[PDB]
């Protein structure tokens, strides 16, 4: 039926090798319909963990991150890692929120684990630094995302949309 | 007669107003005006007062009696003020806007013998005046402030500055007629200095707030309890709103920089509760602040003394409008720059805002939202958005999926409330963000709604997180 | 090694023996004197496990549950299926909050699998049923605050606001 | 990439020979859409010469021309004594503007030596005398826009506002 | 913390060694800012003793010195001799505000004992004979506000208020 998986955007490179399949449904969440990113998802509660970037779940209302999510499946010999779990469609975050939806929806999270041994001080991080905007957009869009050079030719809007939209918070630790 | 408490207080990006409009004109700056101060601390006493009424009698009084009520402290035309409100900017001396010099005479060629609209804009660092005519000419100023390149852009990009600059943008010359270069050159230099006035906004604006008490009015009858509510409520005034222009929109917001008391007896139980913000580690934390100073209130305060007094008044719930604060809304996150938020508030609170749009859809609804929440909006009775829709959606009864039913709001039969929520221009908004600051950079968002009595149970689980949402996306 | 221990308030019969501790160390989040009850937590973006009375986790930031916050850690027969956190006393969104913290707390939720077969309907629920009002007000107020009665012959204000301050989102499943 | 032409419009028709361009491709500017025109270009602190209607540049800032701009190449035999630069699009001072273009224009202008023999003085110069205008629609307003006579039949739409909408200024020379 | 020493304005010339720190800090009460002077402090009950310039103390509300308001101790000849007090910033009569408040000061006035030895009649004094205040600009004006001769030309403009500001009584006997 309809399964995805969540990636988010930290200012790290640790999205590489996470999945075996990029591509996987004919349609995804997040089209580029000439105007930037759409139909982004808001995870609330949850850390990066940039060594090995997953998503500690934090208690704290207040904390949060924010990243994208499509179809395919993250190397199987997973899920005592993952956050795998089905959901109607509607309980997500979902911003820049453009079409209707399918009304349920299976999908795999990143996730380490509790981790109870410091204090859980967080840090919010944007990105800047277009240099760091060029390594995503040629290894977390150009990978995902085809839609480089085939609809779209000024790329500089969600350039401009990935370097102002994205930004998280980091257990920094 | 002596000196109650002082107050450092701090505002950001203040859009105060004068006479002009603006807060710099030919002769003074003023960027805090102690009548506003003093109005606005009146406003929110009333409003926290029907909140204590509302919140133990389930009530409400009308703005009169209850200014009736508070006029020992805040005084009437039957009583002068017992509380003198005196605020003391630093480095707030005699400045003020002089333009030098302005290169006219060849937008002046342009304009002669002709009907133009003279539009202007100030990007590209330099002044270029428009015309609708279809021509364009840039002209060359100096003069006495100097607007800092950081403000030019921040209108440029906060789409709700760049609207009510309309109003300072442009004049409809008319030179057929007689007209000669020294009035038309009067006019422009008039309009370009309107126009350059806007621009005073200075962000961060540090000043005292003294506040003296008239020993005189001793306990008269219960002027000890009135005082210590006022006070409260001046710290409410400070902690949800902010002064100046477009405060439901995150400007003017107030924070404490330091509170200092001088009648113990008065104002111990407040100087404490300030000094419970002047340090504010994370989110939550002010959130159980405000929470606290809330209910502290409600039930923990003096008693429901004068609330049993023949002054007061009920408000009729079908002529008459009233707000008071429901703590349930008070929705707080945390900034780490403000300029973007001020920006992004245009997203949260328009019918087509990419934060608001991907939280309400099918529109109806979304305009029925902010038809309730976000102050005035003209509605037009012309392209069937009109028909039905919003006036099926405030309707009080007649269906059960709006989270919002006006009270008085009747489907083809409209005797006050529609004309009231569709028709006053000056209704404002119940949807209010405020930027809050400690001593730190620590910089939060207080969103909250208020609760206002035109409104039919409405359903608090609803907004408490359409509002979460929306203070999700603004930051 | 001061921790401490979350426990929901249901309509379902879920709550008498979850931990074993009930005093540790010598002090309690949660309060109640002569005013109503403080410090209440409220972790938001989980919703309850019923049956099996655990949380289950979503991805919705309005989800959310109401509780209680008592010194110990659960049973000493747990720690497979529980979410242990050691946070800074800041990231915790409590509710009348009155006493200074300790900068350093271990708090144990009862965590749950999101038995990712079936829609997540969340749905929320009040509490009401006085039966289970009357009973949750000792068979775990009692059993951990016990002074009702002795000191807290005011029980009735245990009442008052039980009846309102609490309230959760469910599966129903 | 992009390439277009500016053709002025003054109060004679010595246009008769101009771009060749009809179909073309898929671009150009100065659309009609059932309200008038759109994007007509003025370039300002120039003069018409319609004896060999040329846009004398001058130095007054008050000057200016109005005109259509759209692709297509002038005569094959052109850019030679034409004004021809490129902009990216957002640099010409459109109005009635009702969308973007790709950000690249390279536009060939009608441009003359300025003759400095006879000083000149301009004057403003309307376009009214449909009795002229009547004829542009045909000579002009369809040897490129065939769209007329088939599409749209608003055409005092497009009329009434040639007759105020395109003014100009001229040497007198 | 922050300490104040007053330097009353007599037309006497005994108050050269009258000061334990020239500037020290970044803070002085009284400023010169391209307009004159500013909040010039005025003590009244207090008669000068030019000869031998001190404040001695007449209960007369009708006395009164002026004088400048500088930071640092008083000589290094102190603690019998200054009557030395602590007042909350708002105890201060200071003509020509135009600063704020430390909300506490530290001020020395140089005080004297009455020498309840004859009458204390005392009599007014103005500042004239520009000669005396030429040569008190140099022994204050530029020996504490240097900031004379780097910006400030408009001494005479200083001088003006210098020769009306400073009034004083004095037991003269």
């Amino acid at each position: 039926s309809t399964q995805r998986e969540y990636v988010f955007i930290p200012i790290t490179n640790s999205i590489t090798i996470d999945v075996k399949i990029t591509i996987g449904g004919s349609d995804h969440i997040t089209n580029i319909d000439e105007r930037g990113i759409h139909n982004v998802l808001v995870i609330t509660g949850y850390a990066v963990d940039e060594k090995n970037g997953r998503l500690v779940p934090t208690l704290d209302p207040c904390d949060y991150v924010k990243g994208i999510l499509v179809a395919g499946t993250p190397q199987q010999a997973q899920s005592n890692d993952f956050l795998t779990l089905k959901l109607p469609a509607n309980k997500l975050y979902l911003i820049r929120k453009k079409g209707n939806i399918s009304d349920d929806l299976k999908i795999y999270i990143p996730y380490s684990s509790p981790d109870a041994r410091n204090s859980m001080k967080t840090k919010p991080v944007s990105i800047s630094d277009d240099t760091i905007v060029n390594n995503i957009i040629k290894e977390v869009f150009d990978k995902i995302y085809n839609i480089t050079q085939k609809e779209k030719v000024k790329i500089e809007k969600v350039k401009e949309d990935i370097k102002e939209l994205f930004s998280y918070y980091a257990l920094e630790q | 007669e002596e000196l109650l408490m002082s107050l450092k207080l701090k505002a950001l990006y203040p859009l105060t107003g004068g006479y002009n409009r603006h807060s710099i004109n030919p002769f003074y700056e003023e960027l805090v005006r102690p009548t506003e101060i003093k109005g606005l601390w009146r406003w929110w006493n009333r409003v926290l007062f029907n909140t204590l009424a509302y919140s133990t009698k389930g009530k409400l009084y009308t703005y009169e009696s209850i200014d009736r009520l508070f006029e020992d402290v805040f005084g009437s035309e039957n009583k002068k003020s017992a509380v003198r409100l005196e605020v003391i900017t630093d480095e707030g001396n005699d400045n003020r806007f002089e333009l030098s010099y302005v290169e006219l005479d060849k937008v002046i060629d342009c304009l002669r013998n002709y009907k133009r609209k003279v539009s202007l804009d100030f990007i590209d660092n330099t002044l270029i005046a428009e015309i609708e005519g279809s021509t364009k000419i840039p002209i060359s100023f100096k003069s006495n402030l100097d607007i800092d390149k950081i403000i030019k852009d921040l209108v440029h990009n906060n789409k709700l500055l760049s609207f009510e600059l309309l109003g300072f943008k442009s004049v409809e010359i008319d030179a057929t007629k007689i007209s000669d270069k020294k009035i038309l050159k009067e006019i422009l230099r008039d309009l370009i200095t309107n126009y350059l006035e806007y621009f005073n906004i200075k962000q961060e604006v540090t000043f005292t707030l003294n506040i003296y008490l008239d020993k005189s009015r001793e306990h008269k009858q219960n002027f000890e309890d009135k005082l210590k509510f006022a006070l409260y409520s001046l710290l409410v005034f400070i902690l949800l709103g902010g002064i100046g222009r477009k405060t439901s929109r995150g400007f003017g917001s107030l924070s404490i920089i330091d509170v200092k008391c001088y009648d113990n007896s008065i104002c111990k139980k407040i100087e404490d509760l300030a000094k419970n913000f002047l340090k504010i580690s994370s989110g939550n934390e002010l959130k159980s602040k405000i929470e606290s100073i809330l209910d502290c209130i409600k039930n923990s305060c003096i008693d429901t003394l004068y609330i049993e007094n023949n002054i007061l008044s009920e408000i009729d719930p079908k002529k008459n409008v009233v707000y008071f604060i429901n703590s349930d809304l008070f929705e707080v996150k945390r900034i780490n720059d403000k300029e973007k938020v001020l920006a992004n508030i245009y997203k949260a609170v328009s019918s087509e805002g990419c934060c608001i749009k991907s939280i309400i859809t099918d529109k109806y609804v979304r305009k029925s939202f902010l038809i309730a929440f976000g102050g005035y909006r003209k509605v037009e009775k012309d392209k069937g958005l009109d028909i039905g829709f919003i006036k099926n959606y405030l309707c009080e009864t007649c269906e059960t999926v709006s989270s919002f039913n006006i009270v008085d709001f009747l489907l083809s039969e409209g005797s006050f409330m529609s004309d009231y929520i569709l028709q006053y221009e000056h209704r404002n908004s119940l949807l209010r963000f405020k930027l809050i600051s400690d001593n730190s950079n620590n910089s939060y968002l207080i969103g909250y709604i208020l609760h206002s009595s035109y409104f039919k149970k409405i359903d608090i689980k609803y907004v408490r997180c359409i509002l979460e949402k929306l203070t999700y996306c603004v930051i």
